[PDB]
């Protein structure tokens, strides 16, 4: 990886990595994802 | 990748049949040595043969 | 490309020839030369036929006679694609390696192979990366959408690629490329989708790109190697440091014969094809005994590309020994060669070479100002003029005129000196420079 | 689309059963004497009892020393070392010169081992592990492993060390492997093709199924040279630790292997020849332009060639009567110290004639694949003979070009002048240099 | 410690990153085994570097801190004139645009 | 000041016709090799040409080093100017063809534009992976960083309340010092404070530094990375200087195309100027001849002050100023003119005028007259000995009994042979 | 047939042929003649052997091919093996690592050897079945068991620290000193090779050692000077034993070896063997060589030094003039000179069976006569060779013994140095001359 990077301290989740167009910005799963 | 693709069909391991024995003067002393000579001369296992 | 500010031999782009390997009085650069110039044309149909190896060819002449010149045709007309390295034979010399071990290493990089694999690739727009943790159930759950011109298709990760997408930082909207079997992952940028989402990123991204295709193809993926680069892998752990450091070291004998024997095999396996280069040497006269002994046995090798050869002198003694040969070589290595020789210059040619030389500096001549350089080209040298043309153009910005006049060349004549006019000066005044014998005058007086 | 260089036309020395020399075969022609000598020298090589034994070629330029030696290379066969060399190779930098020699002496005899070896190869499931009882503190009796193969499959038991060398490979449990027994080495082949599709992507080759049984016996034949065995242990590659392997990381110089080495390894491996073992098989070391080597290398030729194990060395030179270079002084033939050519024999190589410079055209003209017409092949064969034998060959090439750039497939009359008006010999050259102002 | 720390000073012009890594071979794909090269690594790590401090002052470079007083032609006099001051029990009202 | 044979010259003295005046920038007579040397100037500062080759010829202490200099000294700073003498080429690691090639990549340079960005300030917490929570004067922020950093910042021996500086582009950390928060914790404490820096954590800068094509070319050819031990001890391997491959300057010339053609960088040729080329061998002057004849090589000049001699490294091969003819062919000559008695006073007085010494008439008449009768360099080296002299009487002016008594003291060439032959025991 | 020879050059020669009276015998042991030299060479031997003298330059002068190298080879025969002889070459002298006179005193110190003795105690067979169970592993306890003894023997803390690591199975023939060093691995016993199916790479099965449990053994290990210089040189110096790589080892290290051999011989623990250096061609070697040998010949520990040359007044290298045998006079001063004669036919015809009947070649009696005559003419090693190629030819046409048709067409197959000669004078246009000047053109 790129030396040096700023990170927010939120989440960070090294294990989950979630990146897309942000159409509807929704996790598959962010509370059991359903009905 | 294109190289290593016959390496173990004609590959004797040299340090198998002691031709690099030039590191055994690290760990082997003599008398051990020795010793473990006398004590290899099959006689052994041709009896359960 | 290969952004450079000039040369002695800029103007020449790839010899001048016809379909019939004729010469024509001006084309492409070069002027005159007829005979040799169709010599080279044969040499270079020669090299690109690949069928013949080990063939020695010494182009001879007077100083300043279209040698190099020829050379850089011949290469240039050659193109890319087939090697040509062009070594001097003073550079042989080395405290590293011996001369011989130079030689082979200079034979070794003027031939190069073509090894020719085919891969599967996947292409196109990703749109999304899910990742979750590890599980009982499923070591790593993930999944890839790629969105191509035409399709759209999901991926499921095994594993292992995820520390692959998660070594550098990519993200999705992009267009990547990725390899079944490799496993690289190659981010060519920014995909298009919308002009609005990537108008704004401050340029970067290689002006972005837009999916072509499919999904997945095959294609064909050609590495172009030399020898030498072979030899150099295969030697050490990291040898393709060495290709840059330049610390090979005398690789063995061994290693090469190794790389025959494999080099062979694919080439009857139809794995790789051969493409044979030439090798030049500038100032041949250079070399020694034992280079042109090593290279007398070098080029009846299978593997030995066409070398050309360039000299100056004629019946001079030879490096290393003690009596005077014709070209500065051996007899041996005479008769393994094939001459090439040059004539001097006519005054016709001259001026057509100084008109050249004008268009090529972006220097405008007058009729007369051309006429008085190629009497003085005529009456001195050909480079002296060729170097006064170059000089004459800042004294004509000095007078705030673009165009060169004869005051111009008549100025820089007076103010720059040449050989003859420094000899006779020379000789004049002895008592003033150093002496062979080291006795100086410097007092004014007496 | 085959490649030829001055050579490749020879493939012999065209001899019948008794040694006699037929005039035209295997590409040679004339040379009757010179052709049964050499063939006499490789029926010696191949006896395969002397040592030390010197031939010297002796001739002019362009008569056929080279094309001898590579003739006989070419009869001796694949597996017998042939070492080519030229004088000037032997004086390297990183070494002096007496170990360059005393290196290439060496790689020219080889020695053919043998060795038989029983492997295991798709992994179905794997078991580590008793009570310590002791001063064991994590005890791992045994690891039961079990292969599929193709032939039929089979579970075995095997010691914890060779279970830490598979979590050393980390092999998964659906792969197949590569243990060797011997030396209780286990090589993940990868994994298994039949499990591919588990996901979408996968970077790892799958590799097909090993075939036949999984416990396989098989032997092994190795062709090797004591120069390989005495650079072996001269530079052990094993060690794991950060001083080897930055050694091996450090560019590979010769340095002056001594003597002591070299003793011991001819020690093992006359005990190991003793056994049936392995067999050696001397080779050849053929050096060209012997006059090349100074006083130095020639006297330190004379103890090597005493040796007990010296290969069979075969000289070329084409000097007459000359100074043998390193001494200002000493007038020798071939420029080849007195004792030495005292230590060797003499094979002289006669000038050739204008038929068989004609039938030598012709024999390179088939070989290239070429049509010349008689009268074309008349003129270069005048050519040759006015000029030299190489000038004909070297200038069939251009020749060729020519013709094929007018769409005619014979070379004729008209292809031949222009090719002596475009390219010049050595002759015409000299005449031309000498007769102008500037050189 | 005093002599080393007053008299380096330089520093390389150019330096190319991906090149001390690959020049020893253990980088994320090389030649080497995977698990070889982390054993060279954490030996390394291990070992201790007493020429830490001339490496820390040979890659980069502070442009020393008096040197603001002596740049201005104001500033020493200032300072002179500060000291001056305030060695007499002063206090001093500064102005400026 | 401290003045040492130069330094009274600063410029070709020309105007802006290119004529030289009779006395301009410390430079008397020589015009017509003045307005030559403005003319190449022009030359080299068109930045069109490669590989354009002049030598100047002339007796000794006729100002050849001086025109070079002056050259070197009116083409400004900006220019990379590589002086070398013949005798530097032969090395003892490397061959003397690839000393000259490094010279000659040394010899032109290459403006370059780059971004930087720093970290800074104190550190609040440090959790292995590694985390960093900068906090500077009015900003705060989170940082996770490489292996290879944190084993720097452990080397460091950094901790918590520790005033840091990152720098992101390179990787080196330096460690400032104490924050001043932590003020009073021991009487005799020896750790420095240090304020908490101003402004944001995370700051930009441009800068524009320049290099050479031979400095970014032993970049990639040999490293000198930093405060990595596996750095360290990766350059500390190899201690030595070999030759670079072919193919490392080619990949070099590509990088810094693409460079200038992105419109980031320019390149601006340089001189290479050799004196006393009469040292060089013939295996030299070959590889000279080859490499001239390139299309990225700079302007060289050439020094030497010869006959018709021979050329070092042959028998027989006589030349004019000890060059092969062939690269004399490829040459630019310019002549070079001895002095006169004016032109030799006023030298004199110059010198003196630059050295803070006050000389009577008398005594620089006598002077001249000196100087013509055994030597320039002579009379301008037996200023400083009549000044001490002058000094010790407690004076300041020259007198003519201090010249006379200089020339008691110290004796020239011609004196030292005379009484050299004229003796018995050597 | 120990050694790897196939056939040397004179391997024929074992020792020199004389008796217990010194006087050589006409023909054994595979030399013939050259009584005095045998003589004188058999004085140089008794003198090597008695080991009382130190530094004696003796020079073996003669034409070529006269037998110097051939009574060096019998010379070091007859020596017999475990007495050093170090056999070089003046050529290798020059190197590129080393000065000369390092590589000289390098090639003296490996000339003599010295045998040191050791006496050391071992307790071996521990075929244990350990018995340990306070706190800390207490009960420290085990077994050990022989063909002829048994007994337990208690374990303090330091012993059981040291067996932990190096785990033993309890199960394994394993060894140990009482000098409270390490406990040493050898083997695994029989009883556990059925076990597995696959044995690791460092498991052995070494049958249970007989005898008595602790053993006291002396052992005799013979090496050279040069040897102990280059392992106390460097860390680990016993590598560059193989590479070469020694890079001239300095004074100190030399001065303080020759204490400890002193002080080793002093206490009987050590006795020094002298051995011989000869060295072929000594004709070509510096003057700086000479002027070291000069000074390195009177030292305590030199040994016997025997050169071979065949030149007459000739030019010593790196200088001007000409000296006998290309040697200063101040060296050939301080040496002994033994002087070899010519050959005569007899004797050259029983030399020639003799290599015949070495490689097993049935020679005719007219063939062995036309054999002789060609050797007589030309030089011996000529025929020497002959009969070689004679046999090759004669079984090309499978017949096993050589005629004189197969002597004379090898003869006039392969050529003599003074007819090619004659044939190089006669055709001098076709080689290349002194100056370079050729005809390859044939018209
Ligand atoms: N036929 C030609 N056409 C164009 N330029 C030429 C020609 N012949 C020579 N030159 C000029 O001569 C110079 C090269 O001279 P060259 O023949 O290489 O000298 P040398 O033979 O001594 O190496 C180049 O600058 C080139 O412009
Ligand atoms: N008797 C022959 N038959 C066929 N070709 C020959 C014969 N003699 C010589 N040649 C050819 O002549 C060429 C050059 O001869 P070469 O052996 O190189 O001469 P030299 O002995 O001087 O090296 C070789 O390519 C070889 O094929
Ligand atoms: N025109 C000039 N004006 C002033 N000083 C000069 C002039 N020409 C030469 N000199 C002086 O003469 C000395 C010799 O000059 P330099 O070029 O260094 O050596 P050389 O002239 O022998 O090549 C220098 O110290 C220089 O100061
Ligand atoms: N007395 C002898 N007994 C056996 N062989 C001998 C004898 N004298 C000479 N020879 C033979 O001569 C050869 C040795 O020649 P030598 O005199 O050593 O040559 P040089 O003088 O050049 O060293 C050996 O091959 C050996 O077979
Ligand atoms: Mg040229
Ligand atoms: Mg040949
Ligand atoms: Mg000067
Ligand atoms: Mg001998």
């Amino acid at each position: 990886k790129a030396l040096v990077e700023e990170i927010d301290k939120k989440t960070y989740n090294p294990d989950i990595y979630f990146t897309s167009l942000d159409p509807q910005a929704r996790r598959y799963t962010s509370k059991k994802i359903n009905k | 990748k294109l190289f290593k693709k016959n390496n173990q069909v004609n590959r004797v391991d040299l340090d198998f049949l002691n031709l690099v024995f030039t590191l055994n003067d690290k760990d082997l002393t003599s008398y051990h040595a020795e010793e473990i000579s006398k004590l290899t001369c099959v006689k052994n296992f041709v009896e359960e043969v | 490309k290969s952004l450079s500010l000039i040369a002695a031999h800029s103007h020449i782009t790839g010899l001048g020839l016809d379909e019939n390997l004729q010469p024509r009085p001006t084309s492409e650069g070069m002027v005159g030369q007829l005979q040799a110039r169709r010599a080279a044309g044969v040499i270079l149909k020669m090299v690109q036929n690949g069928t013949i190896a080990g063939r020695a060819v010494l182009v001879a002449g007077p100083p300043s006679t279209g040698k190099t010149a020829l050379a850089m045709g011949v290469s240039q007309s050659l193109g890319k694609d087939v090697p040509f390295t062009a070594i001097a034979g003073s550079e042989i010399f080395s405290l590293e390696l011996s001369k011989t071990e130079a030689l082979t290493q200079a034979f070794r990089k003027s031939i190069g192979i073509k090894i020719k694999e085919e891969t599967e690739l996947i292409e196109g727009e990703v749109v999304e990366i899910q990742i979750d943790r590890s599980i009982t159930g499923g070591h790593k759950q993930g999944k890839l959408t790629i969105k191509t011109t035409d399709m759209e298709t999901i991926y499921e990760l095994g594993n292992k690629m995820i520390d692959g997408l998660t070594k550098e930082k990519v993200l999705a909207g992009d267009v990547i490329s990725i390899d079944k079997a490799s496993g690289k992952i190659t981010k060519l940028g920014r995909s298009f989708a919308r002009s609005r989402d990537y108008d704004a990123m401050g340029a970067d991204t290689r002006f972005v790109q837009c999916p072509e295709g499919e999904l997945q193809k095959r294609k064909t993926v050609v590495h172009t190697v030399s020898l030498h680069e072979i030899d150099v892998i295969n030697s050490r752990t990291q040898g393709f440091l060495a290709l840059f450091t330049g610390d090979t070291g005398e690789i063995r004998s061994e290693v090469r014969d190794q790389i025959n024997t494999k080099v062979a095999e694919w080439k009857e396996e139809g794995k790789a094809e051969i493409v044979p280069g030439v090798l030049f040497i500038d100032e041949v006269h250079m070399l020694d005994i034992e280079c042109f002994s090593f290279i007398n046995r070098a080029l009846e090798d299978e593997f030995a590309p066409i070398v050309m050869m360039a000299t100056n002198r004629g019946v001079s003694k030879t490096r290393g020994t003690n009596y005077k040969s014709p070209h500065g070589l051996p007899l041996d290595l005479l008769d393994r060669s094939i001459i090439i020789t040059t004539k001097s210059y006519n005054e016709q040619e001259i001026k057509t070479i100084l008109s050249i030389r004008a268009q090529e500096e972006e220097v405008e001549l007058s009729s007369d100002a051309l006429d008085l350089l190629t009497k003085t080209g005529v009456e001195t040298s050909l480079r002296y003029s060729s170097n006064l043309i170059s000089v004459a153009q800042q004294i004509a910005m000095k007078r705030k005129n673009n165009t060169v006049e004869v005051e111009d060349v008549k100025r820089a004549y007076l103010l720059f000196l040449d050989s003859a006019r420094s000899v006779k000066y020379v000789q004049e005044n002895e008592s003033q420079y150093i002496d062979d014998q080291g006795n100086v005058q410097i007092s004014i007086a007496k | 689309v085959t490649r030829t260089a001055a050579h490749t036309h020879i493939k012999g020395l065209g001899l019948d059963e008794s040694g006699v020399a037929k005039r035209v075969e295997g590409g040679f022609v004339g040379q009757i004497e010179a052709r049964e000598a050499c063939g006499v020298i490789v029926d010696l090589i191949k006896a395969k009892k002397m040592s030390g034994r010197a031939i010297l070629l002796a001739g002019g330029p362009s008569t056929g020393k080279t094309a001898l030696a590579l003739a006989i290379s070419q009869e001796l066969g694949p597996k017998v070392p042939f070492c080519p060399l030229v004088g000037s190779e032997l004086y390297s930098v990183e070494v002096k010169k007496t170990e360059t020699l005393m290196e290439n002496f060496r790689r020219a005899i080889g020695l053919r081992i043998k060795e038989t070896k029983e492997v295991y190869e798709e992994v179905t499931e794997l078991t580590p592990e008793e009570n310590p009882l002791g001063g064991y503190g994590k005890t791992i009796s045994h690891v039961i492993v079990g292969l599929k193969s193709a032939k039929g499959t089979k579970t075995l038991r095997l010691d914890p060390t060779i279970y830490e060398s598979i979590q050393r490979e980390k092999v998964s449990i659906g792969d197949v492997i590569y243990i060797e027994a011997n030396t209780g080495a286990v090589k993940r082949v990868g994994r298994s093709d039949a499990y591919a599709t588990e996901f979408d992507l996968e970077t790892e080759e799958y590799v097909p199924l090993p075939k036949g049984e999984v416990h396989k016996k098989k032997e092994i034949v190795q062709d090797v040279t004591l120069h390989d065995l005495d650079v072996a242990n001269a530079r052990p590659q094993g060690g794991q630790d950060v001083i080897s392997m930055m050694g091996q990381l450090l560019k590979p110089k010769k340095t002056e292997i001594t003597e002591k080495l070299r003793q011991e390894v001819n020690k093992v491996v006359a005990k190991y020849i003793d056994q049936g073992v392995a067999e050696l098989i001397p080779g050849v070391l053929f050096i060209d332009e012997v006059n090349m080597l100074d006083i130095e290398i020639f006297t330190y030729l004379n103890k090597a060639l005493e040796s007990n194990i010296a290969p069979v060395v075969v000289l070329a030179s084409n000097r007459g009567m000359t100074t043998v270079r390193g001494t200002e002084d000493v007038i020798s033939p071939h420029g080849v110290p007195p004792d030495l050519i005292d230590r060797l024999l003499i094979v002289r190589t006669l000038p050739y004639d204008k038929d068989e410079i004609r039938t030598i055209i012709e024999r390179r003209a088939t070989v290239e694949r070429l049509q010349v017409e008689s009268s074309a092949l008349d003129l270069l064969a005048t050519m040759g003979t006015e000029t030299s034998l190489r000038y004909a060959l070297q200038l069939l090439a251009p020749c060729g070009i020519l013709a094929q750039t007018s769409n005619r497939k014979e070379i004729v009359v008209n292809d031949v002048n222009e090719a002596k008006l475009l390219f010049l010999d050595a002759k015409r050259s000299t005449k031309i240099l000498e007769t102008s102002a500037n050189y | 410690r005093k002599i080393i720390d007053t008299f380096a000073v330089l520093t390389p012009s150019a330096v190319s990153l991906d090149m001390r890594k690959l020049a020893l071979g253990l980088n994320d794909d090389s030649s080497v085994g995977e698990n070889t090269r982390l054993k060279v690594m954490q030996n390394c790590f291990e070992v201790s570097n007493p020429l830490h401090q001339l490496q820390t002052k040979l890659t980069i470079a502070f442009p020393d801190k008096s040197l603001l007083q002596y740049d201005c032609g104001k500033l020493q006099k200032l300072a002179i004139l500060l000291q001056q001051l305030k060695d007499n029990g002063h206090r001093a009202l500064i102005f400026t645009q």
